[PDB]
């Protein structure tokens, strides 16, 4: 009894989120930070900044460095998840476009490194659609670093029509920078919401405050904060919009397959968490295409932690049990058998 | 004991036609037995035939033969999935895998040889019907290729006798809709959505969607469906003929012309099944008839098609294929089922 | 079936110290902050952010329902601040306790039950005098200063040389400085006239004088060594030999490096002309509590001196333990 | 689980320190335990703690414990049986018969304090003035209070060995006091009829820090009180200003015998000295009670014809039990203070 229990790291640009499977919730979220004991991981290096030079391991999804993200393994296995991992199965998400060798990198790490018994490297878009239940549709991811707007068919992404914008929420934040400090006076990002038309909204020009400084009123800065993922032209991006990436991305499929995509837009990300994104996708899809489709746009609300909840839905999976990495395959056909197996 | 399991997981697909049973049975067979060489060689030479339906009885009685060795979960659920597999052009996707993954043997087997004079003589036999506007003396094989990839230029006008002593040219399904370009992984395998190893994924290219119109009476996809795409009854085959003959007339008792010739013929083969025109099956089948054949027996030629006895490397990457292809087809059921048993 | 382990956990001014018993490794160690601290120059005073501690402690950082729980309290608690850790633990936590005296954890870590402790903390520097390996209330003695305020003074003293360590990442500098660039003197005043993060300053003997002197800081009580001494005197004649011989320095503010060798020679000269004075300095001082309590939760007698659930069925916590 | 209360026990019972004393109470809760129609035995067995027979008691209750060794154990029996022969008590280290002692005063107050008509101290004052006049009290027309009635009958000592020199030289037990002439000191503690400042007392039986003096028994008094009397807690005298209590009650029962309930009322007085004396530490209970149990102080009782109790109820339980709990954990922890005294012993 008791077979063992699997263990879930989405692996993101701003934080790691971490959990077990078959669970509804991340137990461990924290920074993909390392500080340099000889390290310091996670948010307590976030308190010691002073004597100590922060690197973030991933960037724009993807991983930069190995050495320090490394790291941020052993402190999730070991000491914010508090499990050795040879005991547990460890599957691992994976972002869109991943080169080669990180997908082989991973699998070097955690049978060598970690030892542990099973692993598994998955589009981080993808699961989020298995959250969604579904298995074909258009998933527009938004991390704190990458957006993505991925298609994925019966289960599967189209590598072609895979679309990327580096317009985040990092981003966002650092834009606001500009706008808060021009109006003469961490964030409250918990305010911001994306119009529906956002020059009405902008004819219309709540009350925020903490004990130092004073209360300030968010200004009209809030809707043209998230305004930058739909004109990037705020941060002087000429780089598409969400509404575009993603009709763009329709198009460059077989015109079969269409009208699954556009009834299938998945939003992912805590970029989309703004509220009113959902009409707005909508709105602006809707004119970019044929009146016929039906455009439905779907948010779900657990979407912050979507990724994690489908890999927890899918590693809780009794017929997830022949697609994991024996270590004995890694032991014969080396790590290629991520692409072997991990399709 | 996970193993055997898988494959009767496996099993279920809705979508699995006949090259999948053979792919998936033999894998099962080659960990339950484990002297049976004889058995799976004698497996590709008919599967590389398209020849199932006699495999498929080897296969059935094979089990009843050695059930003692096996389990009797194998031995039922073939017998019961054997006689309800039809074939489809179309959706045939693990075939397509197992010649593209040929096609880079065979160029090599060509590739090491070094005589690659071959071609340089058939320049001087293409000039005689219609250089190749080349300078660069043939000396490698991305020219031999290029140079007989040219031979498109021998177009209708200069083949259609040959293409009226056809009576299978006739019956033909390409639609004549303009159906446009799809941005492709690979070219045999030209669908959107294939899971496709590291291994074999390239540069995205656009590749054309190919209508069946199955009004035919007698069309190719009909007659014989084992043929994927729509099944490229390759009328550039018969310009080919051409100077083939016309190579015959001028080089003709050549000591080693029926090698020369195989040099020729199976090269065009591979590089017009790794482009992605055609199918082997049926470059191979325009050559198959008599006024054809005829050719190389007014000199005494006997024409060894493209078949290698060495390819059980190709075999095993499509068990690697549907193995893959069969499975996430069983989760895919489970989340769909366990999401509507959420609602 | 398998012997449950037990917990240990001493919750400090500063920081908090959990890991599991008999482990020779504490699991944890984190800052109490709930930005509020709950615990008080040694005595909590908000209770309600502690139970939060609590969470993380027997939770996230851990990973109480079928795990015993040993909080450890401090010398001269008040003591309905002791029924309190007794009902949180059982009822709100329904854990299946025994709460001890943080000083007689480090003497224990020792490997003796008599003598005299010195534990510099962050909240309060004590002088307990154990004996029989009881805390003996008529001597304890304690001083409001301790390890932050000298990390403060640290501030102040570079704050005139020049550099300005002004911002809160920054003040961690400071204390990362404190902690070990640093040092006991054994002659201040010559070392003052020797005088005459590594951005260097002179200012590493006098910050842990103030641990002798507290009139730097502008307090008016006296040197640890004295509270020693004093303590000491209100102990009978007849012990006084042995607390003279087992002086622990202990405390992780005490890992200033030196206060040895001058701790002897300032009560040495204060003390008899004729007893016998001997500091026992142990390198793990920064964990001697903890440790202190992994043995005991691992000794098999203690297993009787805890508290059982139906023996819980707070006053339990006077007369069942100490 | 509850063997670990027994071998707890078990292992209570091995210390270095263990007395008579000790072994009664822990014992009981044992049967107590161990059992679960039996009450009148840890009621008999207690009558005779207050008097101090241990020495009966120990063997009745090891007699019991065979005869009903039916629902007790081979274990119990085993180890209680090897123990007894060899038990002896020291006054300097026999400290839960002075828990029980100081709490026990404490119940002796509520009494008094239950017992309402305090103008039998008042009375008495009108019988100290004419026996130390020069040193005559003149104070509240009422006491009011136990606290106004304790502190004046604590001034006795007002009375100098002047007045009461007839009085203590015929007793043939006061020559032989064993207080030494040492002048030892004075010392900081946290209870005061148990005296011994390191003692492991509850925080709910703490006090404020007062300072208790140390007093030493000069052994070779010939015929010391704590050679003839063991178990009597912490004895280097007996109670000499008790002579004093003396003049003003002779005083006093001469004239109040015409009043019928003198017998309540000298009661009412010892039993005040007897208590505020061992909560105040100035002696024990028995220093006190073998006094004025004395052939020659009885006599003055008799003539009037007064029964004394000399503070003696019946319901100790709630200080048996508070003790049997003292030597529980007094008796774990000093065992293994030898545990890690052991194995420290073992990194050297």
């Amino acid at each position: 009894e008791e077979e063992i229990a699997a263990l879930v790291i989405d692996n993101g640009s701003g934080m790691c989120k971490a959990g077990f499977a078959g669970d509804d919730a991340p137990r461990a979220v924290f920074p993909s930070i390392v500080g340099r004991k000889d390290s310091y991981v996670g948010d307590e290096a976030q308190s010691k900044r002073g004597i100590l030079t922060l690197k973030y391991p991933i960037e724009h999804g993807i991983v930069t460095n190995w050495d320090d993200m490394e790291k941020i393994w052993h402190h999730t296995f070991y000491n914010e998840l508090r499990v050795a991992p040879e005991e547990h199965p460890v599957l691992l998400t994976e972002a869109p476009l991943n080169p080669k060798a990180n997908r082989e990198k991973m699998t070097q790490i955690m049978f060598e490194t970690f030892n542990t018994p099973a692993m598994y490297v998955a589009i981080q878009a993808v699961l989020s659609l298995y959250a969604s239940g579904r298995t074909t549709g258009i998933v527009m991811d938004s991390g704190d670093g990458v957006t993505h707007t991925v298609p994925i068919y019966e289960g599967y992404a189209l590598p072609h029509a895979i679309l990327r914008l580096d317009l985040a929420g990092r981003d966002l934040t650092d834009y606001l920078m500009k706008i808060l400090t021009e109006r003469g006076y961490d964030i409250k990002e918990k305010l911001c919401y994306v119009a529906l038309d956002f020059e009405q909204e902008m004819a219309t020009a709540k009350s925020y405050e903490l004990p130092d400084g004073q209360v300030i009123t968010i200004g009209n800065e809030r809707f043209r904060c998230p305004e930058a993922l739909f004109q990037p032209s705020f941060l002087g991006m000429e780089s598409c919009g969400i509404h575009e990436t993603t009709f763009n991305s329709i198009m460059k499929c077989d015109v079969d397959i269409r009208k699954d995509l556009y009834a299938n837009t998945v939003l992912s990300g805590g970029t989309t968490m703004y509220p009113g994104i959902a009409d707005r996708m909508q709105k602006e899809i809707t004119a970019l295409a044929p009146s016929t489709m039906k455009i439905k746009i779907i948010a779900p609300p657990e979407r912050k932690y979507s990724v994690w909840i489908g890999g927890s839905i899918l590693a809780s999976l009794s017929t997830f049990q022949q697609m994991w990495i024996s270590k004995q395959e890694y032991d014969e056909s080396g790590p290629s058998i991520v692409h072997r197996k991990c399709f | 004991q996970k193993i055997e399991l898988s494959i009767s997981l496996s099993l279920d697909s809705p979508k699995l036609d006949e090259s999948d049973f053979i792919l998936l049975s033999v894998k099962y067979l080659e960990k339950s037995l484990g002297e049976f060489s004889g058995f799976f060689e004698d497996i590709e030479k008919l599967y590389f035939k398209q020849n199932y339906k006699e495999a498929i009885e080897k296969i059935l009685d094979f089990c009843k033969k050695n059930e003692s060795l096996l389990s009797e979960q194998v031995v039922q659920r073939l017998a019961e999935v054997a006689p309800r597999l039809k074939s489809n052009p179309k959706d045939n996707e693990s075939r397509r895998l197992y010649e593209t993954l040929y096609a880079d043997h065979l160029e090599s087997v060509i590739k090491q040889e070094s005589d690659l004079s071959v071609f340089n003589e058939l320049r001087d036999s293409y000039n005689a019907v219609k250089a190749v506007t080349h300078e660069t003396e043939i000396k490698t094989l991305d020219e031999a290729k290029q140079f007989i990839l040219s031979f498109v230029m021998l177009n209708d006008n200069v083949e259609l006798p040959l293409k009226a002593q056809s009576e299978r040219y006739p019956k033909k399904d390409r639609s004549r809709e303009e159906l446009g370009n799809t941005p492709s992984a690979n070219p045999g395998i030209m669908k959107p959505n294939s899971p496709n190893f590291t291994d074999n994924l390239v540069p995205v290219r656009d590749v054309p969607k190919i209508a069946i119109n199955e009004k035919v009476a007698g069309g190719y996809s009909k007659t014989k469906p084992t043929t994927p795409f729509v099944a490229s009854l390759s009328g550039t085959t018969y310009s080919l003929m051409v100077v083939l003959t016309d190579y015959i007339e001028k080089h003709k008792t050549d000591k080693d012309i029926e090698k020369k010739v195989n040099q020729i013929i199976n090269l065009w083969i591979s590089s017009y099944i790794k482009e992605g025109y055609h199918s082997y099956s049926e470059v191979v089948d325009v050559l198959t008839e008599p006024f054809l054949q005829s050719i190389f027996d007014k000199a005494n030629i006997k024409l060894n098609y493209g078949v290698l006895d060495d390819t059980h490397a190709e075999f095993r990457k499509a068990q690697d294929y549907v193995f893959g292809l069969t499975i996430q087809s069983a989760m895919h059921h489970e989340l769909q089922e366990r999401f509507k048993n959420k609602e």
